[PDB]
Order: C-alpha cells, then sequence, then structure tokens
C-alpha cells in the first residue's frame, strides 16, 4: 500500500521538476529587458 | 379541362420571347411597380430602407409604364444575374453569354444590384415574379409583347406534342446543367416532382440570390426536411431562407436528358411531359 | 475545436442558483493517454462521450458522473487550431507537425469570490462501450491544471504570419482565386517560413499586466527624447469567407487571441496543454464573468510551510496551524479531523483511498476462506456432472493438485493491480451489496441480478500452468442437495462458452448480492462461503466508496 | 385517376380473397408512383424499419415519407389504387371507407392516423403471403390534432420519471360525450426526440422582438375574467396563465417597422404551423351529395380534394 503512494508522490516530484523548470524558464529572461535599452541612454 | 390558354400583354423590355427559345420557364412580374413601400416595411431598422427606392428605379431605367406593364420575366434573367452570386462561376456565367447576345446585360446589371438590394431589406424575391408558364406562342409585335404562355395544370406540357408533328415543341429546358439540381442520386424508378427553390445566404455572402430546380420523387412533407438536409448555407443566425413552391410533376424520370445545344453553347436539359401543378410558396425558417 | 466550444454551451447553463464555476480547456496528447492505459486505436475508430466527476482532497463526497464531450483527432493538436484546414485549401497554412489527442475542456469548482482548492481531483472516464473493461479513469488536480497566467504573447507572432500567408496564397495561385479573395490579400500587405506550433510552448514568454512595463519604458525612451529634443482582421473574414465559402464559428476563434500553455501531469511524468481563447467564457478568456480563480491556497499552505521549513503540515506549529485557519476556513477538514476517510495532505490520497479497499476485501476473503475450510472438510458436491469410467483418474490428480491453487488464487488476487481488480466480478458484487446496505458503474450487472439470491456472477481462473485470469466479463450463471446450472440472456473471448465447473483446467468463482460466494471446482465439488461474516466495511468509509463507484439510473 | 395497379402476386387463401373485398375504400401506403408494383412494400413488414417496428409516433414519421393510395376496384388479379398525392382530380369523387368509432360531420377535413385505438386495431392477417396489415383510421382533423399532442407529451413523460406514479394518463378523449381510451404500450425515443425538437425549434422562431410587448398584458387578461362570460370560459383552469400572474424594456431603434404587426407574422409562421409539421397533411374532405349531414361508421363517403 505504501509502494503505490511512494511511487505516485515520486512521479509528482518528477513532474514538479518541469512544472518548476518551465516556471524557472524566465530567470535568464527577466534581466535582458531591464538592462540593455538603458545603457545606450547613458551613451 | 386538360387544355387551357392564358395571355398577358407586357413589354419586350423584359424576356423578349423572340430572343428566347420555344421552351422557357417564364415568370410573371406580379406587383411590378411595387417595392418602394415594402422596402420601408417588414425589415428591422438596421437595413437602411432607402436602397430599393432607387434599386428597382434603376431597373426600369434599363427596363414610364404606360399601358404595357413590366412583366413576363424569363427563366434566363435570374440564372445569369445570380450567376456571379451562387456557387457556380464560368458555367452559370454561360447563361450571361446567352442573354447579352440574344436579349442584354444592361437590364441584368440593374437587376443584379436588385438581387443584392431586394434581399438586403428582407424583401425576398419569392412571392414576387410568380409562375406563369412555358411560352406557348409569341404573337408579340416588334418592341411590344403579347404572349400566350399557359398556366393551369398539365396541359402546358401536353399541348407541346400535338401542334408540331416533327420532333417535339418546348420540351421544357432546364437552361443550365448546373440548374436542375440532381438531388436523389439514390436512384429508383417512378415520377419526378419539380420545385422552385430560392436558397439564400443573409449577410454571409452579403444577401445571396439563387435560382435552380430540384429533382425528387418526394412529397411536400418529405421536401421540408429535405430542405433542412443537403444544405451548407445554414450559417446565418437573419431567417426565413429557402422558400419553395411546386413546379409540378414530371410524371416520368425516364425522359430527362443532358445537352449543350440551344437557340453560344449553353448546357441544357430536355424534360418531356410535365403535369404543371402550380403549387404554393412557403417561407418561415 | 468545437468540443471545446460545445462544452461552453453547457457552461452557458446558468439558471438555478448553485456554487459558481469555471472551465479549463485541457488537451491530452498521445503518450499521456498511452502511458495511462488508453488504447489509441480504439478511440481513433469526432463527438465522444466523457463521464466526469469531481472529488475533494480532504473529506466529503463526490460529484455524480457528468456526460461531457470529446474530440479525439490524430494530428498536430496544437497545430490544428493554429493552422486549420479548409477543404478546398489545405495549404492555406503549411506548418510543422506534432503529437495529438482528445479535445476536452473541463469545469472547475470555485467559491463565491473563487479561491480554487488544490490537491482536489476531477476524475475523467473514457467509455469505449458499456463494460468496465471498456473503461479507464484519469486523475487531475488543480495544481496540475491551473497556471497562474497564460501566454498570449505567442499569439502576437501568429496573427501577422496569417496576413502574410494570405499574401502568400494568392500570389502563388494567381487568378484561380475568386473575386472576394483577390481583394483581401493585398489589403494585408499594406499593414506590416512555416508556422511551428511547438515554438509557442518553448519560447519563454507569457502574460504581463504591462502597466509596470509602460512606466519602465516611458522613463527609458524619454532619455532618448530629452537628448534628441478597417483593421487587418476584417480583411481576414473575407480571407476565410472566400476560401471556405462560409462563416465557420470553429475557425472564428482561430483568428482571435489564442494562448497555448504547456503543463505537466503528476501521475505519469507526462505533458499536456492548457488552452484559453479570447472570446471564451471559460477560464483565461477575455470575455468572462466574475468570480474567477485565486491562487491563494497554493501560496498560503506552501509558504507557511516553506518559510517555517515544515516539510509536512501535520508537523505545522499550533499557532501556525490556526493562523492559517483564521485566514482560510475550509482547511479545518485536512487539519482537524480524527480519521478522515481521505488522507490529508498527500499526493496519492485518492490512490491510498483505493488500496485500502484492495486490502480490506482480501482479508475479508482470506479469513473467510479459512472459515469454511477450518478443518478437514466435507464438500461432497453441488452440481450434476456425470463421469466416464477412466475420467475419475483425472480427479486423482485433483486430489494431489488441490492445495497449491488456493494460495495462488489469493496470490493472483494480490497479483492484480487494484485498478485492474475493479473490472472483475468480486469488486462489483460487493458494489451490488454496498448499494444494498444504487446501481454500480459500467452497468455490467444485468437487469435480473437484483431479483433473487440465486443469480450469481463468476470469474474464471486458469487451473494448470500459470494460475491466470481467463475473462474480461463477469459471467453471471443462474444456479438452481443438487442444482443444475443455467446461463442468462445476452469482442470474442475463448473461455466464455462453458458452464461453471463444467470441465478441466478451469477454476470458477461466483458471488452474490447476498455476498455469499461460490468456489466451483470441476466435478460438482463446490461450497458456499459466508464472506458476509467477514466484510468489515464502515459505512462512512464506504459512502465515499460507493458514490465514486455508483451510477444514478434514470 | 392516372391509374396505378397492384397485382395479386402469389397465391390466395380462399377466405382471404374475400378479406380483400371488404377493404374497399381503405388506404394503402405505397412509397412510389408505379404502373405496377408488388405487394411486398404494401404491408406493415415494410413499415418495420431495420430490425425494429415503429411506434405510433414513428408510424407518423413512417407515414410521412410514403404515399397514401385509395382502393378503387378489387380484382382477383390486381388492385387498382389511385395516387392521392397527384390523382385526386376526381369529379366522380372516388370513394373511401370510414373505419372509425366517430360519426364525423359533413364538411370535415379528414387526415389519416395510424391505428392506436383500444378496439379498432384494423388487424387483418394473410398467411399464404405472410404479411400484417394496419389500415389507417380516417378521422376529423381537430380530433386528429387533439391526438398527436397527447402521444408526444406522453412520450415527453417517457424522458423524465420525479413525479409519483399517478400521472394524468393522456388517455381519455372527448367528442360531445364518447369517452375514448387509446393504447400506451411502447414509446421509441427517436420518434419522440425528433418530434420534440421541431416542437422546440419552431417555438423558438415564433417569438420575435415585437412579441415581447404582448407579454405585458398578462395581468390585463384576468381583468376581463371576473366581468364577462366569454373570457372566463376562454381562460382554462389547467393553464399556466392563471399561474403566472402571481416592462417595455425600451431599446427603441427607429420605431417605424410596425413592431406589433411583425410579431403576429412569424408567430403564425411556426406556432401557427404545429399540427401539420408533426402529423400528416390533410387532403381529404367530407362531401356527400345526398344532403346527408353525417357519415356512419363503416360507410362509403364521397371524397373531394385538399382543404
Amino acid at each position: 500500500e505504501r509502494a503505490a503512494v511512494l511511487q505516485a508522490q515520486r512521479t509528482a516530484a518528477a513532474a514538479a521538476l518541469e512544472n518548476a523548470a518551465l516556471q524557472a524558464a524566465e530567470l535568464p529572461v527577466d534581466i535582458e529587458r531591464r538592462i540593455r535599452p538603458i545603457e545606450q541612454q547613458v551613451h | 379541362p386538360r387544355y387551357h390558354l392564358t395571355r398577358q400583354v407586357t413589354l419586350t423590355d423584359l424576356c423578349q420571347p423572340n430572343a428566347e427559345r420555344a421552351g422557357a420557364l417564364l415568370l410573371a412580374l406580379r406587383h411590378p411597380t411595387d417595392l418602394p413601400h415594402l422596402a420601408r416595411h417588414r425589415a428591422p431598422p438596421g437595413r437602411q430602407t432607402e436602397r430599393l427606392a432607387e434599386a428597382w428605379g434603376q431597373l426600369l431605367e434599363a427596363s414610364e409604364s404606360g399601358c404595357a406593364r413590366a412583366g413576363l420575366v424569363s427563366f434566363n434573367f435570374l440564372v445569369a444575374a445570380c450567376a456571379a452570386a451562387y456557387d457556380a462561376r464560368d458555367a452559370a456565367e454561360a447563361v450571361r453569354a446567352h442573354i447579352t447576345t440574344n436579349y442584354a446585360g444592361a437590364r441584368l446589371d440593374r437587376f443584379s444590384e436588385c438581387l443584392r438590394a431586394m434581399v438586403h431589406t428582407h424583401v425576398f424575391p419569392h412571392e414576387v415574379m410568380r409562375f406563369f408558364g412555358g411560352l406557348v406562342s409569341w404573337v408579340t409585335q416588334d418592341e411590344l409583347a403579347s404572349v400566350t404562355a399557359v398556366c393551369s395544370g398539365p396541359q402546358e406540357a401536353t399541348h407541346t406534342g400535338h401542334p408540331g408533328r416533327p420532333c417535339s415543341a418546348v420540351t421544357i429546358p432546364a437552361c443550365a446543367f448546373v440548374d436542375l439540381d440532381a438531388e436523389l442520386c439514390l436512384g429508383g424508378p417512378g415520377a419526378a416532382f419539380l420545385y422552385l427553390v430560392f436558397t439564400y445566404r443573409q449577410c454571409r455572402d452579403q444577401e445571396l440570390c439563387c435560382v435552380y430546380v430540384v429533382k425528387s420523387q418526394l412529397p411536400p412533407r418529405g421536401l421540408e426536411a429535405a430542405l433542412e438536409r443537403l444544405f451548407g448555407r445554414l450559417r446565418i443566425t437573419t431567417c426565413t431562407y429557402a422558400a419553395f413552391a411546386e413546379l409540378g410533376v414530371m410524371p416520368d424520370d425516364s425522359p430527362r436528358c443532358l445537352h449543350r445545344t440551344e437557340r453560344v453553347g449553353v448546357p441544357v436539359v430536355i424534360l418531356e411531359g410535365v403535369v404543371w401543378r402550380p403549387g404554393g410558396w412557403r417561407a418561415c425558417a | 475545436m468545437n468540443a471545446h466550444f460545445a462544452n461552453e454551451v453547457q457552461y452557458d447553463l446558468t439558471r438555478d442558483p448553485s456554487s459558481p464555476a469555471s472551465l479549463i480547456h485541457v488537451i491530452i496528447s498521445s503518450e499521456c493517454l498511452a502511458a495511462a492505459g488508453v488504447p489509441l486505436s480504439a478511440l481513433m475508430r469526432a463527438n465522444f462521450r466523457v463521464e466526469t466527476q469531481t472529488r475533494a482532497h480532504a473529506t466529503g463526497d463526490c460529484t455524480p458522473w457528468r456526460s461531457a464531450f470529446a474530440a479525439y483527432v490524430p494530428a498536430d493538436a496544437v497545430g490544428a487550431l493554429i493552422a486549420p484546414v479548409v477543404p478546398a485549401h489545405p495549404d492555406l497554412l503549411p506548418r510543422v507537425p506534432s503529437a495529438g489527442g482528445l479535445f476536452v475542456s473541463l469545469p472547475v469548482a470555485c467559491d463565491a469570490q473563487g479561491v480554487y482548492d488544490p490537491y482536489t481531483v476531477a476524475a475523467l472516464r473514457l467509455a469505449w462501450g458499456p463494460w468496465a473493461t471498456c473503461a479507464r479513469v484519469l486523475l487531475f488536480s488543480y495544481d496540475e491544471l491551473v497556471p497562474p497566467n497564460t501566454r498570449y504573447a505567442a499569439d502576437g507572432a501568429r496573427l501577422m504570419r496569417l496576413c502574410r500567408h494570405f499574401c502568400r496564397y494568392v500570389a502563388r495561385l494567381g487568378a484561380a482565386a475568386p473575386a472576394a479573395a483577390t481583394e483581401a490579400a493585398a489589403h494585408l500587405s499594406m499593414g506590416l517560413p512555416p508556422i511551428s506550433p511547438e515554438e509557442q510552448l518553448t519560447a519563454p514568454g507569457g502574460d504581463t499586466a504591462t502597466a509596470e512595463d509602460v512606466s519602465i519604458t516611458q522613463e527609458n525612451e524619454e532619455i532618448l527624447a530629452l537628448v534628441q529634443r478597417r483593421s487587418l482582421v476584417e480583411w481576414l473574414d473575407r480571407g476565410w469567407e472566400a476560401l471556405a465559402g462560409g462563416d465557420r464559428p470553429d475557425w472564428l476563434w482561430s483568428r482571435r487571441s489564442i494562448s497555448v500553455v504547456l503543463r505537466h501531469h503528476y501521475g505519469t511524468k507526462q505533458r499536456f496543454v492548457v488552452v484559453s481563447y479570447e472570446n471564451s467564457v471559460a477560464w483565461g478568456g477575455r470575455r468572462a464573468r466574475p468570480p474567477r480563480l485565486s491562487s491563494e491556497l497554493a501560496t498560503a499552505l506552501t509558504e507557511a510551510c516553506a518559510a517555517e521549513r515544515v516539510v509536512r503540515p501535520h508537523q505545522l506549529s499550533p499557532a501556525a496551524q490556526t493562523a492559517l485557519l483564521r485566514r482560510f476556513p475550509a482547511l479545518e477538514g485536512p487539519l482537524r479531523h480524527p480519521r478522515p476517510v481521505l488522507q490529508p495532505f498527500d499526493i496519492a490520497a485518492e490512490v491510498a483511498f483505493v488500496a485500502r479497499i484492495q486490502i480490506a476485501c482480501l482479508r475479508a476473503l482470506g479469513h473467510s476462506i479459512r472459515a469454511a475450510l477450518q478443518g478437514g472438510p466435507r464438500i461432497f458436491q453441488r452440481l450434476r456432472y456425470d463421469f466416464g469410467p477412466h475420467q475419475s483418474e483425472w480427479l486423482g490428480e485433483v486430489t494431489r493438485r488441490f492445495p497449491v491453487l488456493l494460495e495462488n488464487l489469493m496470490r493472483a488476487l494480490e497479483g492484480t493491480a487494484p485498478d485492474a481488480f475493479f473490472h472483475t466480478a468480486y469488486a462489483l458484487a460487493v458494489l451490488a451489496h454496498l448499494g444494498g446496505q444504487l446501481v454500480p458503474l459500467s452497468d455490467d450487472i444485468p437487469a435480473r441480478f437484483a431479483d433473487s439470491d440465486a443469480h450469481y456472477a463468476f470469474d474464471y481462473y486458469s487451473t494448470s500452468g500459470d494460475t491466470l485470469r481467463l475473462t474480461n466479463r463477469p459471467i453471471a450463471v443462474v444456479i438452481d442437495e443438487q442444482s443444475k446450472c443455467r446461463f442468462m440472456e445476452g469482442p470474442h473471448r475463448v473461455c466464455e462458452q462453458y458452464l461453471p465447473g463444467e470441465s478441466y483446467a478451469y477454476l470458477c468463482l461466483g458471488f452474490n448480492r447476498r455476498l455469499c460466494g461460490l468456489v466451483v471446482f470441476p466435478g460438482g465439488f463446490a461450497f458456499t462461503i459466508n464472506t458476509a461474516a467477514y466484510l468489515s466495511l464502515a459505512d462512512p468509509v464506504a459512502r465515499a466508496v460507493g458514490l465514486r463507484f455508483c451510477r444514478g439510473a434514470a | 385517376c392516372f391509374e396505378a395497379d397492384i397485382a395479386i402476386p402469389s397465391g390466395i387463401s380462399r377466405p382471404d380473397a374475400a378479406a380483400l373485398q371488404r377493404c374497399e375504400g381503405r388506404v394503402v401506403f405505397l412509397p412510389t408512383i408505379r404502373r405496377q408494383l408488388a405487394l411486398a412494400d404494401v404491408a406493415h413488414e415494410s413499415f418495420v424499419s431495420g430490425g425494429v417496428s415503429p411506434d405510433t409516433l414513428g408510424l407518423l414519421l413512417a407515414y410521412r415519407r410514403r404515399f397514401p393510395a385509395v382502393i378503387t376496384r378489387v380484382l382477383p388479379t390486381r388492385i387498382v389504387a389511385c395516387p392521392v398525392d397527384l390523382g385526386l382530380t376526381h369529379a366522380g369523387t372516388v370513394n373511401l371507407r370510414n373505419t372509425s368509432p366517430v360519426d364525423l360531420c359533413n364538411g370535415d377535413p379528414v387526415s389519416l392516423v395510424p391505428p392506436v385505438f383500444e378496439g379498432q386495431a384494423t388487424d387483418v392477417r394473410l398467411e399464404s403471403l405472410d404479411l400484417t396489415l394496419r389500415f389507417p383510421v380516417p378521422l376529423p382533423t381537430p380530433l386528429a390534432r387533439e391526438i398527436v399532442a397527447r402521444l408526444v407529451a406522453r412520450g415527453i413523460r417517457d424522458l423524465n420519471p420525479r413525479t409519483p406514479g399517478e400521472l394524468p394518463d393522456l388517455n381519455v378523449l372527448y367528442y360531445n360525450g364518447a369517452r375514448l381510451s387509446l393504447v400506451a404500450d411502447v414509446q421509441q425515443l427517436a420518434s419522440v426526440n425528433t418530434e420534440l425538437r421541431s416542437l422546440v425549434l419552431n417555438m423558438v422562431y415564433s417569438i420575435t422582438e415585437g412579441t415581447t410587448l404582448i407579454l405585458t398584458l398578462i395581468p390585463r387578461l384576468l381583468a376581463l375574467s371576473a366581468q364577462d362570460g366569454y373570457v372566463n370560459a376562454l381562460l382554462q383552469m389547467q393553464s399556466v396563465t392563471r399561474e403566472a400572474a402571481q416592462a417595455p424594456m425600451l431599446m427603441q431603434d427607429g420605431e417605424r417597422r410596425l413592431p406589433l404587426y411583425e410579431a403576429l407574422v412569424a408567430w403564425l409562421a411556426h406556432a401557427g404551423q404545429l399540427g401539420d409539421i408533426l402529423a400528416l397533411a390533410p387532403a381529404v374532405r367530407v362531401c356527400t351529395f345526398d344532403g346527408a349531414a353525417v357519415v356512419q361508421s363503416g360507410d362509403m363517403a364521397p371524397v373531394i380534394r385538399y382543404p
């Protein structure tokens, strides 16, 4: 009875990777628009 | 009494039966000087009712009524004027090469505007241009008209064989192979029941006009569900599309034909022997 | 397309007052069905019925089975919405292919000023036919289903490619386009490669309120400035009305705003799609009635356990318990119930709900098998099957063969999955009896099973070789000292033609609405078992069991 | 007449040849227009569809797409039938047989209804040619329109149970006296469902924009109730009109369209046509030459054209 639950929670945590990895798909994205068009203003 | 004659005196501004064939499926023009008024009435107010006030007024420009009222509409005059409208082009348009070389598109171009204008303000072309008959005699003058084109039952298509010993007279053309809609490909023996349906498309194809004849061994109660099926022009919502009346019975399915020779090569269907039950119209849905 | 649309007409229900809802379009693809246990050939054989019911996580009951719609189309299911197919013009939009599956939008339980409850499951069921063998069950929580926001930023590149492909189709084909189509092409060239629908999932862009992204640009392009000193969519309608010849409200939302969001499935590591149009009354539509969803429970119980590093919220601090209870009051269930019949705060809480029933029946089996077989038994016989003279030496083996079976029957009853156990006869004969303490699911029960106690219902196991199940169908054989057998009334399975216990290499195993079962061996040698003296199913535990497994008959 | 014949195909049970004699003036549904046709498509085995027999609402839908025909003269070789749909051109007024418990009137339109009566089954059996014959029951048309509304609504109660088992039976009819009980045995769903939908879909279009102003005068109806005879008798007791009593919604665009006049048009278009789209079309009218005001049960009434 545990082994189904201990698998199904593990399959959830395997799915919660790409639930969070696709949610962490903005961490190299949210920085370019807040830096790059501001420096040529300084120019 | 299985032989009749009818007569109406009109202009040859319309059909010009001397330019027509011996067999043509003539309409009248009942209520001819009508429709400035019903342009204003019977329509919801988002239709801008000042359109048909000029639209038919440009028709009789191409055609003063006088004492010879505008009437006796040909079968050709609706097919070619809707040839650009319905789903047949360069084959229904061969009816325009039939008219303008024998009759005139000047009267078509004013009326194809009417076919977008009559259907615009919900003045639908059924119950105007009521059925008259099969163009028996053409005792017309030069620019005027006097036609006997009998209504009144089966006798119009019986009185065709008796007058001329050689070949056959009238023999009731369909005037387009696109017309005479070959319904009931589920084929069997019996008798044919002919009808006159105006299929519409309201604000989808911008007030479509259509004239064609159906082919069925079906009753009027087996025709309305046959009018709900087989259509792809349901995509409307206003309403009251697909009116129809009885063109009557062709009491033989054996005598239909397939030709392209008339009078310009126009495809044409011979239909010999017809009980012309004049029928009644219906338009609700 | 339209299965997402016609379910919105069931979302147009409204009328009599009840707890207010939403609707989420969910596109399962091929391998999420295939890894689930769905045969893709049998649904490929477009409107299809789906029986759905919704289940809370903590406590409580379930929804009855709701008849829904489906559209199972093998195609690029993301690309078919994006690049649809005109019958005359299938190359109106050439694209990149993809996987495909069923189109089913699913409703959402909410609140007044809706705060959706995660961990709480809506259960799908695909019914290939009547039988439970023609059935699968799918699990979906709102954490799995609900993104916070959509990605209509991917809709921006799509719509101007549409106008260029109306500029691409007329220039290639030429004068073969009719009079309404030769106009609307060049009216899209004065307004400014294949369309890959998978890039709209994999390009990292989504929704934003953008009011913070105007002030961050107005104070960015004024620096700049200080140093210095009919639409196209109306021509898309005639683009369709000439190439198709009609309106097609299926294609009408392929012109409007389309967000195509990728998510994942917590059961089998799979992917699926979350869809919202613009004109949808469903969730994520830009024509939608309040109340809408609130991602508050998905932030409260997490961060009160994440900032406190409470790994399991039964280890939550007593002030940290009740302060959340002062905020969100529906959590008294999964925190303050002595023995909830559904387990509080676990992923497989619905799965552990099932596996107990798999356990508790086997002990009701296993201590009942010992009951009728306490000592040396006298079983003499119960059926009428006469012998030939050398046929008795076959039963000379059955003396010797006997005791290894009753282990391996119960081993195989252990050996099945419980998901594969609910299609067998004993798992539904109890439901014919738990409905008698209501019509159970898949209607495998005949019309005359509920008449007498003489209407039994069998399963069939292989005697020799491997001890394996030899049925799909519970085979209900009416049984009359002695009593001869008789069938009932009535895609081809081998063993289903015989009477129970009629021949060798067959173990026969029937059950009742009385739940007094039979174990029938070949040769008449059978005996009743009072499993009703060993079924210990508590009714408040069993009342969440039956409602998920019964069907209200009309 | 435009003569149409149906031959006697194969053999004769010798009293059953006399059974075809006493069916003179009845109606055959033949699904064609033929100069000769077999007797196989005539009987109720042809009325039975694939695998299943129609219900008395499905037989309405089965009598929809076939053609009635009048028995004119009975030979031992053929039976001459006159095609009602076309060949009703009879100044001789080709004669029919009334097989119905109601003594009719003079001047009734007559429409055909399947046998649904408790005691007038019209079942005649042929065993040499294994066929079953249900003759339609010619009836007056308001009494015909009182029947078809019952049988569909009885099948409307076949969709939903809910209520206790004591339902109003829809099985007591009234013509001047004359308590009639009909048969309620089987209600096939698709014959109910397609008949129910056209009852829904026509009642959709029969409401329009100017129709809504009439709904304001519902409390005006009961003001005439306690001050006259005609209205109070018009207002039924088993009506929702007495139940619903316990407003322009301006939206006025243009106001030159005659909104009240346009309401009565499209209402009459679909709610005005509810008897004939559900049932068969009446084309038979009572017309006796001798001045007889009624026509007895079993008589031979002269028949004229469409009403």
